[PDB]
DNA sequence: TTTTTCGTAGCTGAGGCCCTCAGCTACGTTTTCTT
DNA sequence: TTTTTCGTAGCTGAGGGCCTCAGCTACGTTTTCTT
């Protein structure tokens, strides 16, 4: 699925070809037939022809934060393609698919298998101890000073320095999860493991990937302890983002968990 | 009767007060009554007739598209503009 | 210091405006366009559920996201006033309405009730019984083309068919534009209910399937007569008239107020309720915000 | 819904964009709609939250006697007054 | 440079507003009521069918002058509301108006006539045949005090009977008093825009206010009254403000306003008579009367 | 029959009298039992003492313009009396009532008796024709020019100088007029020569008097050739309502005139 | 006895409130979902 | 190959529009009705 970040200037046709202008003229050319995805970062400004090309090939626009640590608008709004909403939704209706996506997702998270078959609610016992764990494992590899998992979801501004943090690394994680669901076509708000939220599907895989790389970053910045903890997060994260190319290993990710319904993928 | 409003500027005195016989005002220049459509319509002659160098906007509750129309006297860097039927608010350039 | 934005109610709202010749910025937190000279022009954007843009205009970033927040739809039309593109909030915000829509359309026998139920919406009388769904299309082709005739005889004006080509005659350019509208606030309206514009019941496997099948169930009670009126009258320029009828029969008819109702009617003669959250799920962490607005879009 | 004035004085651009999301600006804070109950309070704690040191005032189409009503925030020369149920205004001296 | 000031229509008015502590001035021509401090509350006199100047109050010339032009009736009321005097312009406009109600008030059988028509709209069904006027007055005596006795007991207020003193009684005739001096307001001002004399009467006569009371009389326990009764029972240390607000909006639901001129013209019209021509030997009209948007009564222009 | 005009003050009550009141104290006291009736010139403020008082002895407020030159406001709008209104009514609606009183009228206009019994269109075209010839006469006597009695009801200001000052001087004459009428009990709009409108009583008595005084002076301010024409009418003529006791004498006349109809006075 | 006294409109200059913008700096952010 | 480029919010001082008032002068007046 590839795809590529757009900044500052404005998204133009030439040629029958996608474009991007600043006032030292033509900054990117992109042949339409390269991207299936275009995200447009802050600063940038969609004329009226890019978005015609982009129609006539089928191109999906995004538009997010940067890094894609936030997303705030997508083009072909409830997904484009019926098959790949109804084969997620399909996974998520019949109770055994269901259970066999579940149970990959978690063990993606314990690293492989978890056990036989003891139910879900039962390894979402073991998820909440191995994450605590992994909260002390964190703070003691880093040497922050952890009085567990605390904040109020009305005020930002009461639990300490590192669950600001957390909070901001997690928030950013769940802007490019969302990027790359809307990239492989499919509804954030259907998801295996978390329901009833409109990023659901969102949590469930950024719960995969969200101890690798980001929260220790949230510690590592909570323990330099700076002037402005959550803005050093978020931009700590677009840095990761855009060197590691998680977007772009995401999708494969989602693809496989959801493959493990043992039902045949669309095209 | 319809709710009116009255939103003056640069206005004589005496068109405050001829306005203030009808209306509320509750901020300087700015009017506020429930009038038939006939005495709307005298009402926008005494502004047509008094405003002199100032200029004068007037909006009225309809059942219409937006539930109210408008209409205006004189310049103001702030004009009525028309979108396919829709009335919207040009601000132009000093 | 702030407070969040949020969407209102469809139905209190303004169907669509078309904006061209001109960039659209975000000025201290509202949706603008401003043209070659300077002149500013205020969009009050939240109270208005479609937004068309046409040729020569250039959408800022922050415009794009304003307008996904406060919930109202973009619409990129092309000249004629086609559909070209669209833009807005990602998606639905309830998962169990997108599982209610998508158990309704992958069942055969759940499918055909809603089609049943689309199609005695449609033509005032239940389909006749024992019938799948493509029998029930080549009934709705039939009928189509008698309504067309019957339009073309009423309104007096020449008809040879819907024609076009990617030009057409003044009836079937109207016929485009008009039903472009109406694409437009339908598209707005099953997004805000919740659900999804792809997973269609009579039309299936298209990007706007949804759309199709709930505009077709009001599309000759709405806005190709007003076409037709239209077409008679013979404009220089048909769009901005049919814009204004298309405009005018929505607010006659109330169409805003009972789109989304229509939809749910639709659904609900599937007769099965919205699944529940499976028992084994995560409980929701952090309660969902209570909205003023409609149910599919996001809050807070 | 019904129809809806509001007018805003020395209040934050922060406000006046704010309510240009809903409203038609017609003269320099002075806003015009057509709103319902919920959606004119709610605009009223957008108000509340964002006026600061600025005062605004909000006048709304009813079914009463005068046909409108009307209520304010924040410190202002002309202050509403009662008069036997009869909300009118008052202007305080220098 | 200038433009004229005329009156509005009765029926898009507001019925009335109790002004007391100030004094009473005109600013850039408007109606504007100033208290000690140097608070001024602007009052849309012409908005307003009736406004009601309690003690402590003192009008300039300016004020009386523009309530006048607007049509506005000034009444000065002393305390527990009763009403002292008016002020207005000073008479109808139209000539056939007051020669329409003196004819049928001097001729008996008219009179009758219109009596009769009093009768059958104030308690819902026609007099008895052949009837005097006081032998109707009589029998109005009678079920009035039945209409006291029924709202006595509807409301449950101890009922001794219509009693005031100059300068009091119980709470109910205070009541009572305050609500029928609001209805007499409208009632006077409704009578002078129709353009009739508020002193020629049918049944009351010989009276400034005759024609006040007869239409006043015709819907006053179908209004004020029951109200007076209501707060009454309510029980206020001061109940003239109370009963403003009451009668207000007693006024204001059954559309009291818009009645007042057609229920008039009713009353006369059971006559059977058309307001009487212009004599042909009299001077032509040399300059034609501005047309009005305000009610017939009113002076123009 | 008496009244005063009260001017630059305010109107109060102490010790049961009316009083006129500025900042130098006490102006004038007005023992209650000796007016009928109060004329306020501008520049008065009625206290509401004053108005109670004056309802209680039934005193007639009139709110004038200076000298009465313009009537404003009535306290007792529409008449106090019952009996006069009936009085000028029957008078006016009995066709041979109604013809004696305009036979009175156009004899005192006359001075001494009109014909035997001409119609009244006939008396009406007489007279125009001796007002025409009063015109001319008073044009001569006071030399100014005269092109007949020409005037545009919509425009003041393309009449000559001359026709403003008559229409000035008659305007005046036409407020005193109307102060007589309202002191004497009677409706401004209840005439018998003239019918039709608010003032046509008014106009029926002015038209008596009209030429004795106030439209010689309209010629000879007319001479006079002012900056101000019609505003030194004004001046003159409230200073001959002052010096002359119009108003006074004025009352007599309209109850002479109604008198005629031998049918007996109230009171 | 020589009692110019009151209420209101027009005019102008002083004072002050506040809208509007140019020009500069800082920013991509209003988050948390196995507490 | 060393490519800082775009759109928007906050801040502050300059310019200016217009509301408000004190202080002064002039005024009692927006008419005509047998043209
Ligand atoms: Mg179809
Ligand atoms: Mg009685």
């Amino acid at each position: 699925v590839s795809m590529i970040f757009l900044q500052y200037g404005q998204i133009d046709v030439i040629d029958g070809a996608f474009v991007l202008i600043d006032k030292t003229g033509i900054r990117t050319h992109i042949p339409v037939g390269s991207v299936a995805c275009i995200m447009l970062e802050p600063g940038t400004r969609v004329s009226h022809a890019a978005v015609r090309l982009a129609a006539q090939v089928g191109t999906l626009l995004v538009w997010v934060g940067e890094a894609g640590v936030r997303v705030y608008a997508s083009g072909q709004p409830g997904g484009a393609r019926s098959d790949k909403l109804l084969y997620q939704a399909k996974l998520a209706l019949d109770e055994d698919l269901r259970l066999k996506v579940v149970r990959k997702m978690f063990e993606l998270r314990f690293g492989e298998p978890a056990p036989a078959r003891r139910s879900v609610e039962q390894l979402r016992g073991i998820e909440g101890s191995r994450v605590r764990a992994t909260y002390a494992l964190l703070a003691k590899q880093y040497g922050v000073t952890w009085n567990g998992r605390r904040y109020d979801p009305k005020d930002w501004e009461k639990g300490d320095t590192i669950n600001q943090c957390i909070s901001a690394a997690t928030s950013c994680l769940y802007g490019v999860t969302e990027a790359a669901i809307l990239a492989a076509g499919y509804a954030p708000a259907i998801g295996f493991v978390h329901t009833g939220k409109p990023l659901s599907f969102v949590y469930d895989i950024a719960d995969i990937i969200k101890f690798d790389t980001v929260v220790p970053k949230a510690f590592e910045i909570a323990r330099r302890n700076p002037g402005e903890p959550d803005r050093e997060v978020r931009l700590a994260c677009r840095d990761i983002f855009r060197s590691s190319k998680t977007l772009a290993k995401l999708i494969p990710l989602i693809e496989d968990v959801l493959a493990a319904g043992e039902i045949q993928p669309p095209a | 009767m319809s709710m009116l409003v009255v939103v003056t500027e640069n206005v004589p005195p005496r068109l405050r007060g001829r306005l203030a016989i009808w209306l509320l005002e509750v901020r300087a220049g700015v009017y506020v009554g429930d009038v038939s459509a006939k005495i709307r319509e005298m009402i926008w002659e005494q502004i047509a007739g008094l405003a002199e160098e100032g200029n004068v906007v007037m909006a009225w509750a309809t059942n219409t598209e937006t539930g109210f129309e408008f209409q205006t006297f004189g310049l103001n860097r702030r004009t009525p503009v028309d979108l396919d039927g829709l009335r919207l608010v040009s601000f132009l350039p000093v």
